C-alpha cells in the first residue's frame, strides 16, 4: 500500500483490490481496522472513488445513523466478487440497527418496520420479535425493558462504583 | 532523674575520703539552681547512674490505658456531627488562603520578626493550614471506616 520512499503502489487493479478489502472489513464489523488501514492507504487518491466510494460512504452514513443512505445500490459496478460483500453487509448492519431500535422505539405495527429495522420485510421483524422476545400483541413493546436499564448514574449506599468505601477511605490516609 | 547522694564536709575531702565516693559512676551535668548546686553535686557522688529492674510482663500492664479501648476505638458519635466537623474546617481554611497567596513568594526565611512583614509571618498561614489539614484528615477517615466496617459485620 505504501512501500519505500515511493515504489509506485499504483496499479490499474489496485482500485479493484481496495474495493473488496474495505468492504470485507465492514462486513466483519472490523470498524477499527477500516480506520487504521485508511491512514496507511495514500496511493488510493490516484485510484479515485467510484468502487471506493461505496465503503467510505457506507461507513459514514452508518456512523451518522441514517438508514436510507446505507445503500448497497452502488458498489456492484465491477461485480465479480463485489456481490458477495453486498449480501453479507446488509445482514450484519441490520442486526446492529435492530439493537438500536430495541432501545429506541416503543411499538411497531407492521408497516414502518422495513425502514426502522433496516430489515428487508415486516415479516422478518415479527420473526426476530419471537427470537429476542420483543413481541407483545400484534405490535412489539421492546422499549420498556430496554430503556429503563440504561440509568446507572444512580449510587447505592456506600460507594462501590468507584471502589468500595472501606478500602477507598483507608487509601486516602495512606497517601499522606 | 533520680540521683542518690551522700554528704560529706570539706575537712574530709582534703584527707581524701571524698574521691572514693566519686569513683565508679557515669556523670551527667545539671544545673537547676546555679553553680552553688553544681559544687555540692560534684563533691557528693556527681550524678549517679540509676537503672531499673523490670521484666516484659510488668511493662505491658503499664502500656495499655484500659480494656475498653476495644469498644471505644470503634465507637463513633453521630454522623451529623462528623459532617459538621468537615464543614467547620473548610470555612476556616478559606480564610487563611488569602494570606498564603502573598507568602509563597518567599517564606523559607529565617527569623520570625523579619518574616512578619515580608511573607505574613504575623499569624503564619502555613502553620494554620497544616494544623487544619491534620486534624480534619485523621478524624474523617477513622469515623467513616468504623461505621462502615460495623455495618457489614452486623447487617
Amino acid at each position: 500500500y505504501f512501500d519505500y520512499k515511493e515504489q509506485l503502489p499504483e496499479s490499474a487493479y489496485m482500485h479493484q483490490l481496495l474495493g473488496l478489502n474495505l468492504l470485507f472489513l465492514l462486513s466483519q464489523n472490523r470498524v477499527a481496522e477500516f480506520h487504521t488501514e485508511l491512514e496507511r492507504l495514500p496511493a488510493k487518491d490516484i485510484q479515485t472513488n467510484v468502487y471506493i466510494k461505496h465503503p467510505v460512504s457506507l461507513e459514514q452514513y452508518l456512523m451518522e445513523g441514517s438508514y436510507n443512505k446505507v445503500f448497497l445500490a452502488k458498489g456492484n459496478i465491477p461485480a465479480e466478487s463485489y456481490t458477495f460483500f453486498i449480501d453479507i453487509l446488509l445482514d450484519t448492519i441490520r442486526d446492529e440497527i435492530a439493537g438500536c431500535i430495541e432501545k429506541a422505539y416503543e411499538k411497531i405495527l407492521f408497516a414502518e418496520a422495513t425502514r426502522i429495522l433496516f430489515f428487508s420485510t415486516p415479516k422478518k421483524m415479527t420473526d426476530y420479535a419471537k427470537k429476542r422476545g420483543w413481541l407483545l400483541g400484534p405490535n412489539n413493546y421492546y422499549s420498556f425493558a430496554s430503556q429503563q436499564q440504561k440509568p446507572e448514574d444512580s449510587t447505592i449506599p456506600s460507594t462501590e462504583l468507584a471502589r468500595q468505601v472501606i478500602e477507598y477511605a483507608r487509601q486516602l490516609e495512606m497517601i499522606v | 532523674v533520680i540521683d542518690a547522694f551522700r554528704l560529706i564536709n570539706a575537712n574530709m575531702m582534703v584527707l581524701g575520703h571524698e574521691p572514693r565516693q566519686t569513683t565508679s559512676n557515669l556523670g551527667h551535668l545539671n544545673k537547676p539552681s546555679i553553680q552553688a548546686l553544681i559544687h555540692g553535686l560534684n563533691r557528693h557522688y556527681y550524678s549517679i547512674t540509676i537503672n531499673y529492674r523490670k521484666n516484659e510482663l510488668e511493662q505491658k500492664m503499664l502500656l495499655n490505658l484500659h480494656k475498653k479501648s476495644w469498644m471505644e476505638g470503634l465507637t463513633l458519635q453521630d454522623y451529623s456531627e462528623h459532617c459538621k466537623h468537615n464543614e467547620s474546617v473548610v470555612k476556616e481554611m478559606l480564610e487563611l488562603a488569602k494570606n498564603y497567596n502573598k507568602a509563597v513568594e518567599e517564606e523559607d526565611k529565617m527569623t520570625p520578626e523579619q518574616l512578619a512583614i515580608k511573607n505574613v509571618g504575623k499569624q503564619d498561614p502555613k502553620r494554620h493550614l497544616e494544623e487544619h489539614v491534620d486534624v480534619l484528615m485523621t478524624s474523617n477517615i477513622v469515623q467513616c471506616l468504623a461505621a462502615m466496617l460495623d455495618t457489614v459485620v452486623f447487617k
